[PDB]
């Protein structure tokens, strides 16, 4: 709806050339009233005269686990198994 | 639908010579088409797309401009392997639509 | 590196029903909508369909619309063509692609299969 | 002034990555029901060696980065990606991010240069 939208989350890690196992849920970074259309992007890189990995979002139904303390720490990918 | 045409069907001309191919759109189709180029026998290779955008590798000797409707496709000295059939394709509005086809004869 | 495969073409009855298939590799197949098009005998090109890169939105042009289905399996990398209730019109080379376009796939790159035959008699 | 510097892909998997909070509305305790633009589980995930090609949007991006020298410093988004539209740049430097939107005509091969 013209609005671009950022979530965001860093922690440390210790693996190497992969992504992490368990749960981390992403906060909300930025909200902008752009207004444009996006159909390509381009990562840049600081050069002198590392690694990135890239996946794609789909329309799903989760189901999300709120902990007492209002953080979400697990979630079901509905549309994944029966 | 949005139809597209292509003027002239067909052309002769020399090694050395300006080839101009005009594509036109039943619409106005902003700066969005596709130019490709077919010899016999092979898939079609994208020379230039967003009207004027070249790909890369694409000789320098290739050009393309226009707007809405109208949209034309130049080789400024046409090579001995530049003898084939030019198309031209719209990608503004679904379903997409290719030209007619220009064919470039060797005269 | 990159390649498109096309397979499934050969000589059918009118009436009758032919699945095309076309194998990828060397690109990020399920991260692309993928397009079909074909060609008669002598003639130019002919856009026939499009999937999105999710296999959910399909669209076609009206000459195959009501007859033709469109899909793809993004685990096997290979996109298909369902044709159904085929005429002698049909008959022509069909080509698999990812066509560059900056509105709707969001293709940067433009790569084209070997087409296979499809005989309508 | 722009400075002119394809591979097959590598793939991972995405365990139960990508989730975020789907709105704003504080909630404890309890399991609650969304549906959204999601990073399906265990999806195949394209990796990249910092082999910067231009990509595909689609309907939103999962992006990570593993690194322990700040080189991947911002994206750039948008459509034509020349004069003709309008595109968004997302940088950042030793200070701020920073953000514009304008008609930009990007360098074929467009990085940040440092000395
Ligand atoms: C943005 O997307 C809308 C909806 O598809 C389309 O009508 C409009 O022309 C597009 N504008 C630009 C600049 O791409
Ligand atoms: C919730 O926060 C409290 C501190 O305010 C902490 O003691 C407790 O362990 C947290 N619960 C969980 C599941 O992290
Ligand atoms: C991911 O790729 C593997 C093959 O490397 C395949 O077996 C698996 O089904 C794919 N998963 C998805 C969701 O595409
Ligand atoms: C990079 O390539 C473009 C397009 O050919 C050219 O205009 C530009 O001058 C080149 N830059 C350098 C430093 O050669
Ligand atoms: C980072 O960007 C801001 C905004 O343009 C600028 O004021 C600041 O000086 C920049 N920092 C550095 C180190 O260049």
């Amino acid at each position: 709806d013209g609005y671009f939208k950022i979530y965001s989350k860093h922690t440390p890690i210790n693996l190497v050339r992969d992504l992490p196992q368990g749960f981390s849920a992403l906060e909300p970074l930025v909200d902008l009233p752009i207004g444009i259309n996006i159909t390509r992007f381009q990562t840049l890189l600081a050069l002198h005269r590392a690694a990135y990995y890239v996946g794609y979002l789909q329309p799903r139904t989760f189901l999300l686990k709120y902990n007492e303390n209002g953080t979400i720490t697990d979630a079901v990918d509905c549309a994944l198994d029966p | 639908v949005i139809w597209m045409t292509q003027s002239p069907s067909s052309l002769s001309a020399s090694v050395g010579d300006r080839v101009t191919i005009t594509c036109q759109a039943s619409q106005d189709i902003r700066f969005y088409l596709n130019w490709y180029q077919q010899k016999p026998g092979k898939a079609p290779k994208l020379l230039i797309s967003d009207a004027s955008n070249m790909e890369t590798g694409v000789p320098s000797r290739f050009s393309g401009s226009g707007s809405g409707t109208d949209f034309t496709f130049t080789i400024s000295s046409l090579q001995p392997e530049d003898i084939a059939t030019y198309y031209c394709q719209q990608y503004d509005n679904l379903p997409f639509t290719f030209g007619p086809g220009t064919k470039v004869d060797f005269a | 590196e990159v390649q498109l495969v096309e397979s499934g073409g050969g000589v059918v009855q009118p009436g009758g029903s032919l699945r095309l298939s076309c194998a990828a590799s060397g690109f990020t197949f399920n991260s692309y909508g993928m397009h079909w098009v074909r060609q008669a005998p002598g003639k130019g090109l002919e856009w026939v369909a499009f999937i999105r890169y999710d296999g959910g939105n399909k669209y076609y042009a009206d000459s195959v619309k009501g007859r033709f289905t469109i899909s793809r399996d993004n685990s096997k990398n290979t996109l298909y063509l369902q044709m159904k209730s085929l005429r002698a019109e049909d008959t022509a080379v069909y080509y698999c692609a990812n066509l560059k376009d900056s509105r709707y796939s969001g293709s940067y790159y433009d790569y084209w299969g070997q087409g296979t035959l499809v005989t309508v008699s | 002034q722009c400075v002119n510097l394809q591979l097959p892909p590598a793939y991972t998997n995405s365990f139960t990555r990508g989730v975020y909070y789907p709105d704003k509305v504080f909630r404890s305790s309890v399991l609650h029901s969304t549906q959204d633009l999601f990073l399906p589980f265990f999806s195949n995930v394209t990796w990249f060696h910092a082999d910067n090609p231009v990509l595909p949007f689609n309907d939103g991006v999962y992006f990570a980065s593993i690194e322990k020298s700040n080189i991947i410093r911002g994206w750039i988004f948008g459509t034509t990606l020349d004069s003709k539209t309008q595109s968004l740049l997302i940088v950042n430097n030793a200070t701020n991010v920073v953000i514009k939107v304008c008609e930009f005509q990007f360098c074929n091969d467009p990085f940040l240069d440092v000395y």
